[PDB]
């Protein structure tokens, strides 16, 4: 999470994102507030990059909290 | 007792919640440098 | 007539209550579940004291009991039987709904969740006693229904709230018997009374309750004040653990003008004079805590000649009474002229009135202040002045009389002077500039660190309110 | 009343009222804790002997007063 | 220093302003968000009724 | 009862106790107790003696309270017992008094004010506060110097005086928080 | 009511059915009103007037020399004839 | 009591595990709220600066 | 901008006696941020 | 109405002790004789109750005390046969205007008219009682709105004449909502002038020099105050609230001021000290101090209420304009230029070194009188956190409310 800040390169950026979503994949409903504010963010990459996330950690079962952030 | 077994998997929840906590100061920082970049350019354009 | 007065009456009483012990159980928000029950308990007891007040023994057998039914049932055979106009079907009735409280926890038995109910009803019956006056045994069967309360419905932090209003009052009812005689009874159970709320308050630190914790400090505080055991006020007070989250401001108050008596008597008039000012800002005012406000201008003026400079003679008018403070205001006189037989008339005169107030005892060191605060005008107006002339004006022994005096006042900071012994004269000493010294920077300090609190406070302070309309029912 | 009577058994030199004075102090130690700590160093000293037997009753003590403070 | 003792007292008076617009903001919100509730429940009685 | 005549005698020697101590703190808190216990009761246990010592030293006048001592040794109650103690404390009161009063002093009137038969004794208790005594003339400000070097040396008095390098940072960290 | 009026005490924090029984407990916890303590027992009040402006509770502002009788005119007027006898002695 | 404890006698000091789950219980109900309320705060300001 | 004095007959005479010029600003500053405080604190408590 | 303030103002010679002997016996005369024509007995039966226990006193109504310096002035059996037959009169009289206009023109304005005119005599006879009751109909019922503002001013005079700041301050609350609503010109001087009487007797001088100089413009002399009186307290008003510097060109030198020039001795006295205190002959001040005492002070009500408060004040006001204007001089030369005794000197300029309104110290070693007054750097930095400690403990209430709520 400090990664996706402290780089420049955009790539970067949006790597971070996308690899939290592994991590938590114990967590389902803790997921769509860690992403709340990387959706908003101004960087086209930050944005990119939280969609993978929320897909990968709700992954199979649907939420309805998980799309409403993605919408 | 029960619900404070299960209370021990809760509690590690709450901490990346204390996580996210941390995370807004260090994105706080970064827009407010931002902000006065951003400016910079407008007073390029402004003078000559 | 009184068959369905009281019906009405006792099932209206049941659900009110109901509702807030629901309010508290869902999360914590501590102040305004409480508030409730202090608008509450002033319109219950009006209402059950109409009618007849056998309205409170409906209530009393519609709760599960330990050992309130007794107690109550006194009351009603000394002004005349009552318990052939409360009769059940309108003085018990669990019905089949919850209103009148809940019928499947009654019957159950170790659901229930009586508990608060029951604390606001024992509160009604002591408050009519309370009112009435009776000591001795009153203190007793107050002390034998609250300790059961705490030990068949299990402690939280709800239970703590409500039971801290039954907590006053028995440790009320004592200091007044402990005040108006000892009794072989008071020696004894002044003993108990200490060391049972001392037990409450580390209890209360694991609970982090903040609430509870200060009304267990303010009664043992004020009891050391009444038998003038104050040898304990100051080891009680070498401590400090009172928190200031969930700690009204009626009681923030509290701890403060008392605070303000022990400072006085460690003899630091410093930290005594701050405390006494910070409790009337502290403190609200209506026409309710009259007596204690009174009180705070009296003990203040008293705290200001301690320190050695006179409070104006402006000051009293400009207080909105004098007619309590006229004994104080000739207080500020006397020591003012540097007259001792001024401060001897006065202080005969008004023997009794100082003797209840706590104030007789800084009158003994104002005896000796009268000359002490008597330099100080006279050092003040002449900067550089023989030691023959305050001689002269002050009426004192020998010259070297006077040096022994202001020797004592300027360690303790009093004059701010030197004696010179070789020209034969006090100089007065300068404040000068403090504008090219370093002093300015120190009060800033203060004023700075103050409002940089008030910023990120208010920022907390936005989110509060609206977590307390998301829980409330719809508007 | 104070606890005073219970701190004044301690600091008596003779070896049996020092005994006693913990004995008493043992019942009270959870009741009275803010009258019972100007004499906490007199039983701080009875533990460094081990000519007394109340080197167990000094520490139990001891332990219980920090406590109840909220050390 | 004087000067940033009162340039701090302002700045407390400007987020004690922000404080009051949300303090606004709140008892509006939570009056329109149950009017609305209300006004749901008689429009869902008129479908029930025939 | 619980009474005796001998309680009398335990009260007023305990208040002269303190005193001397410098336990003045604890003599007007015990005070309070004993005021609503006999004072207004019994009236005087001999309880006018302490009390009078204590007013005259928050007074300020030395002369009034030594003359008191000075008495009270010519008398028994076992106050003899304890005016030798009152003398000393006295004494060590009023060299405190006395660094911000004068610059420095004759000898002979060093002697006087703090009350001494011997100029042994004057002398002693000059080097006791470190003035020295030469030129025939003490020298108090020299005492002053010294425990000012003892408090720079700790670090308990630089923090307090708040130096303007950590004014500043202290104040930007809280703003950029 | 001393440095810090009744005023600025029910404008601040207000007065409400919330806070009574709260100040009804400090009340009692210090037990009685002192307000009519000193009325009942001493069978007395505060201060009178005496020229006005001068004593008297009010929101007139008063002297700090209000206590000293006024024997000032005296005092000048021995002032000069004292005067013409030490000049011209 | 005065000599004996003799009240909160049902729980607090009963077998060490029974003042564990007490003492702690209640810190992590005090702490849910403080952590909810200042992720909220902390949030309307990154919102006013991304604005 | 001078002071006599008669105690040996001299004239002590001084310029302008000097001033933080900012210091004149400063209380009316404070003069017009304390209204506006008055009424914030009206408005607020009026709500409930 | 009118004859009010000539009345009170040579009856309270008579209740004051501290007046010149034949002065007050000639004073006692003339007021009796007031009563007489006008039957003001009502007034002479309040004015018996505020002698009692002075000098001055004679009354035959209660008792009369020990204390006596007048004897020609009583009551008497006549003043009652007086007071039984103008009174049934008065009853007679206002019965007819009540009747006949009700009944035959319009009973809303005509009668109106008829109670103001009722509610003249009830002032002249020294009720006051009637006088509010009758003008309190007179509002009632219709009239104009200039004479609903005259009417309420005519109220607003009891108050002076029967001496309580109290009634007066009621009554002038309603002139001020009313004269600007109107919006009469003419009439806002006479309340200038009564707004201005009812400061210069309570605390508040400040104001009151600008009231009362703006009624010099434009005055109105009936059932208001002499006019000497008005130039009189003009000038006191004056020293209170301005500074020497600013005397001269605000006061003194006010031409309606000059075209009285001085008429009665009270205005004498005044006039000599103002310009005496600005040309700084400070030899002829402390005399002419001892005038404004005897002249000023006394026979006025108003200022015999701040017979205390004028010499704390104007020992004060000397003091503070020779101490900026000197430093490190004599106690000596100061009291010889006085022409006051140096002993008494030593003790006046202490009243005032307490409260720090003088700022200054005395070495007493020397008779030298230092000066130490701030002005400086140090004198802003006070200034600066007085202001700013108000605004914190305003910044920490507030705040703190907002919070809990």
């Amino acid at each position: 999470l400090h990664v996706a800040v402290s780089d420049s390169n955009d790539d970067v950026r949006r790597a971070a994102v996308i690899a939290l979503g592994f991590v938590l994949l114990r967590d389902y409903t803790t997921v769509p507030r860690i992403v709340q504010l990387l959706s908003k963010s101004h960087n086209a990459h930050v944005r990119c990059g939280t969609a993978f996330a929320l897909g990968i950690a709700c992954a199979g079962k649907g939420l309805q909290s998980a799309i409403d952030v993605l919408d | 007792s029960d619900i404070y077994f299960k209370l021990k998997k809760l509690e590690k929840e709450y901490e990346l919640l204390t996580l996210q906590e941390d995370y807004i100061k260090d994105e706080q920082r970064h827009l407010k440098r931002e902000l006065k970049r951003a400016q910079e350019e407008v007073k390029r354009i402004q003078s000559v | 007539l009184h068959h369905s007065e009281k019906k009405y009456a006792e099932e209206d009483q049941v659900q009110e209550l109901l509702k807030v012990l629901n309010e508290i159980s869902k999360t914590t928000l501590t102040l305004d579940p409480r508030y409730i029950w202090r608008s509450l308990k002033d319109l219950s007891s009006l209402r059950n004291q109409e009618l007849l007040n056998a309205e409170t023994l409906c209530f009393t057998v519609n709760v599960l009991y330990p050992d309130s039914s007794s107690f109550k049932k006194n009351l009603l055979k000394f002004i005349t039987s009552n318990h052939k106009s409360s009769v059940p079907g309108s003085a018990e009735l669990r019905n089949s709904y919850p209103a009148s409280f809940y019928s499947v926890n009654t019957e159950k038995k170790t659901i229930e969740v009586t508990a608060e109910i029951n604390c606001f009803m024992h509160l009604l019956v002591q408050l009519f006693l309370w009112d009435s006056k009776e000591l001795e045994q009153l203190v007793e069967f107050n002390r034998k229904v609250v300790i059961p309360n705490l030990l068949c419905y299990y402690n939280l932090r709800s239970l703590n709230l409500i039971n801290a209003k039954l907590w006053f009052y028995i440790y009320l009812s004592h200091e007044t018997l402990a005040r108006s005689s000892e009794e072989i009874n008071s020696d004894n159970q002044n003993i108990i009374l200490r060391s049972t709320m001392m037990k409450f308050l580390k209890i209360a630190s694991l609970k982090h309750d903040n609430e509870t914790k200060a009304m267990l400090i303010n009664l043992i505080l004020r009891d050391f004040l009444n038998n003038g055991e104050v040898d304990s006020a100051s080891d009680f007070i070498s401590k400090l653990e009172y928190p200031h989250t969930d700690v009204s401001s009626s009681l923030e108050a509290r701890y403060f003008f008392y605070l303000s008596k022990i400072n006085a008597i460690q003899l630091d008039y410093s930290t005594a004079n701050e405390y006494i000012i910070a409790a009337i800002r502290k403190a609200p005012h209506n026409s309710k805590s009259l007596g204690f406000l009174q009180q705070s201008n009296k003990l203040h003026c008293c705290i200001q000649l301690l320190m050695g400079d006179i409070p104006e003679l402006s000051f009293f008018h400009q207080s909105n009474m004098q007619k309590s403070l006229l004994p104080y205001y000739h207080l500020t006189k006397a020591v003012k002229l540097g007259d001792l037989k001024k401060f001897t008339s006065t202080i005969t005169k008004y023997k009794q009135l100082l003797l209840k107030d706590d104030t007789y005892q800084l009158c003994v060191r104002l005896r000796s202040n009268v000359i002490k605060t008597g330099i100080r005008i006279i050092s003040l107006t002449y900067k550089k002045i023989s030691l023959r002339d305050i001689c002269l004006k002050l009426n004192l022994d020998s010259e070297q009389t006077v040096e022994y005096m202001v020797s004592r006042a300027i360690r303790d900071g009093v004059i701010e002077a030197k004696i010179n012994h070789e020209d034969g004269f006090i100089e007065t000493t300068e404040l000068l500039n403090i504008y090219d010294s370093e002093d300015p920077q120190q009060v800033f300090d203060e004023r700075i660190k103050f409002a940089n609190q008030l910023h990120d406070e208010y920022l907390v302070s936005m989110r509060y309110p609206e977590d307390k309309k998301t829980q409330q029912n719809e508007k | 009343t104070t606890a005073a009577p219970l701190l004044a058994l301690l600091r008596e030199n003779q070896d049996s009222v020092k005994t006693y004075a913990l004995e008493s102090i043992n019942n009270v130690v959870d009741q009275l804790w803010s009258e019972i700590s100007n004499e906490l160093p007199d039983i701080e000293a009875l533990y460094d002997d081990d000519t007394f037997s109340d080197r167990e009753m000094a520490a139990l003590i001891a332990s219980k007063v920090y406590y109840n403070l909220g050390e | 220093i004087n000067i940033s003792n009162n340039l701090q007292k302002a700045l407390t008076v400007k987020t004690n302003d922000e404080l009051m617009v949300i303090y606004i903001s709140n008892l509006v919100r939570s009056i329109i968000a149950f009017d609305d509730l209300i006004e749901n429940k008689i429009q869902n009685k008129k479908i029930q009724e025939q | 009862l619980s009474e005796s005549d001998k309680k009398s005698k335990l009260i007023s020697l305990y208040l002269l106790n303190l005193l001397s101590q410098n336990n003045t703190t604890k003599f007007h808190s015990e005070l309070q107790y004993l005021d609503k216990h006999i004072k207004n009761l019994e009236d005087d246990s001999l309880l006018s003696y302490p009390i009078k010592l204590d007013r005259w030293l928050m007074e300020g006048s030395y002369q009034k309270a030594w003359d008191l001592l000075q008495s009270g040794s010519q008398n028994i109650s076992e106050f003899d017992s304890f005016t030798d103690i009152l003398k000393s404390a006295i004494r060590d009161e009023i060299a405190k008094n006395t660094e911000l009063s004068y610059d420095f002093l004759p000898l002979s009137n060093i002697k006087a004010l703090l009350f001494f038969n011997n100029e042994k004794e004057t002398e002693k208790f000059a080097l006791e506060r470190n003035w020295p005594i030469v030129n025939s003339k003490v020298y108090f400000n020299n005492q002053s110097k010294e425990k000012a070097d003892y408090e720079d040396e700790m670090m308990h008095e630089e923090d307090q005086k708040t130096n303007i390098i950590e004014k500043a940072m202290d104040y930007a960290i809280s703003i950029e928080n | 009511m001393s440095t810090d009026v009744a005023a600025a005490q029910a404008q601040s924090k207000i007065d409400l059915t919330k806070k009574k029984n709260e100040e009804i407990n400090k009340k009692s916890l210090e037990e009685d009103d002192e307000f009519e303590d000193f009325p009942i027992d001493t069978w007395a009040n505060g201060e009178t007037i005496k020229s006005n402006a001068v004593t008297q509770t009010n929101i007139w502002e008063e002297n700090w020399d209000d206590v000293e009788v006024d024997d000032d005119f005296t005092n000048e007027l021995k002032a000069e004839l004292d005067r013409y006898k030490r000049e011209n002695q | 009591a005065a000599v004996t404890s003799s009240n909160i006698v049902l729980e607090t000091h009963e077998s060490g595990i029974k003042p564990y789950f007490e003492q702690k219980i209640q810190e992590t109900e005090l702490k849910i709220r403080s952590k909810t309320e200042n992720v909220r705060r902390l949030e309307a300001q990154r919102n006013a600066l991304n604005d | 901008y001078g002071v006599l004095d008669q105690g040996n007959g001299w004239l002590y005479v001084y310029e302008t006696p000097n001033q933080d010029a900012t210091y004149d600003s400063a209380l009316e500053l404070v003069g017009q941020l304390n209204k506006v405080v008055d009424q914030l604190f009206e408005k607020a408590s009026v709500l409930y | 109405r009118v004859p009010n303030y000539e009345v009170s103002e040579k009856a309270f010679l008579l209740t004051q002790s501290k007046v010149s002997i034949e002065q007050r016996k000639e004073a006692a005369e003339f007021v009796l004789a007031k009563i007489k024509e006008e039957e003001m007995a009502p007034y002479y039966k309040y004015l018996c109750e505020e002698y009692l226990v002075n000098n001055g006193q004679s009354d035959l109504e209660h008792d009369e005390k020990s204390d006596s310096l007048n004897e020609w002035i009583k009551f008497d059996q006549e003043l009652y046969n007086e007071l039984c037959k103008k009174n049934e009169s008065k009853i007679k009289e206002l019965n007819e205007k009540i009747q006949k206009l009700e009944e035959d023109d319009e009973g809303e304005l005509e009668q109106a008219q008829a109670w103001i005119n009722l509610g003249e005599y009830y002032a002249q006879i020294g009720d006051k009682d009637n006088a509010e009751k009758t003008l309190g109909k007179s509002l009632s019922k219709a009239i104009s709105t200039g004479a609903k503002i005259d009417v309420m001013l005519t109220i607003a005079r009891l108050g002076f004449f029967y001496n309580d700041q109290l009634y007066v301050k009621e009554k002038l609350e309603a002139v001020n909502s009313m004269i600007e609503k109107g919006g009469d010109w003419e009439r806002r001087n006479r309340y200038k002038t009564y707004y201005g009487i009812h400061c210069l007797a309570v605390r508040n001088f400040k104001e009151a020099a600008k009231l009362l100089v703006d009624s010099l413009a434009t005055f109105t002399s009936i059932e208001l105050t002499s006019y000497e009186s008005i130039a009189t307290y003009a000038s006191v008003t004056g020293l209170f609230t301005l500074e020497r510097t600013d005397l001269k060109s605000k006061v003194i030198d006010s031409p309606e001021l000059l075209s009285l020039i001085s008429t009665t001795a009270a205005l004498q006295s005044i006039s000599s000290l103002t310009i005496s205190l600005y040309a700084s002959d400070y030899a002829s001040y402390f005399p002419y101090l001892l005038e404004t005492y005897a002249n000023v002070l006394i026979p006025c009500k108003y200022l015999n209420r701040h017979a205390d408060f004028f010499v704390r004040e104007m020992r004060r006001k000397v003091y503070a304009q020779l101490l900026e204007s000197y430093k490190t001089l004599s106690l000596k030369s100061m009291a010889s230029a006085f022409g006051v005794s140096v002993a008494f000197l030593d003790n006046d300029l202490g009243k005032f070194i307490p409260n720090k309104q003088l700022n200054c110290v005395i070495d007493r070693v020397n008779g030298i009188v230092e000066t130490n007054r701030p002005d400086n750097k140090n004198a802003q930095y006070h200034l600066l956190v007085k202001q700013g400690d108000g605004l914190l403990t305003k910044l920490q209430k507030y705040g703190a409310a907002v919070r809990l709520t």
